[PDB]
């Protein structure tokens, strides 16, 4: 019963959170460290292989 | 210089000794071959895949 009394408020909060994580995804390049970690490990394995 | 290298430390560029034209060294086509078959219990047609 609590959803329909602040629907605009929770919609605005959802939009603000979406914008916040959109900013935070490009805020730093260290937030995806697993992906470039495994990519760098594969590239270094190939580099030491050759 | 007479010959160049890369991170892989392979001969990729070389200068000719007879003239002054810089060339490249690139290996030609290579790789394992693959096959496509539906099994001998159904048919015998196969498709070679490079
Ligand atoms: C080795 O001999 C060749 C002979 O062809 C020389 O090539 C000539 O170089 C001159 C230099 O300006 C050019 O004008 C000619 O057109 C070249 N000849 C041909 C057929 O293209 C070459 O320079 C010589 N290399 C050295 C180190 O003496």
């Amino acid at each position: 019963n609590v959803l329909y009394e602040n629907q605009k408020l929770i919609a605005n909060q959802f939009n603000s959170a979406i914008g916040k994580i959109q900013d935070s995804l490009s805020s730093t390049p260290s937030a995806l460290g697993k992906l470039q970690d495994v990519v760098n490990h594969n590239a270094q394995a190939l580099n030491t292989l050759v | 210089q007479q010959f160049g290298r890369d991170i892989a430390d392979t001969t990729d560029a070389v200068r000719d000794p007879q003239t002054l034209e810089i060339l490249d060294i690139t290996p030609c086509s290579f790789g394992g071959v693959s096959v496509i078959t539906p099994g001998t219990n159904t048919s015998n047609q196969v498709a070679v895949l490079y």
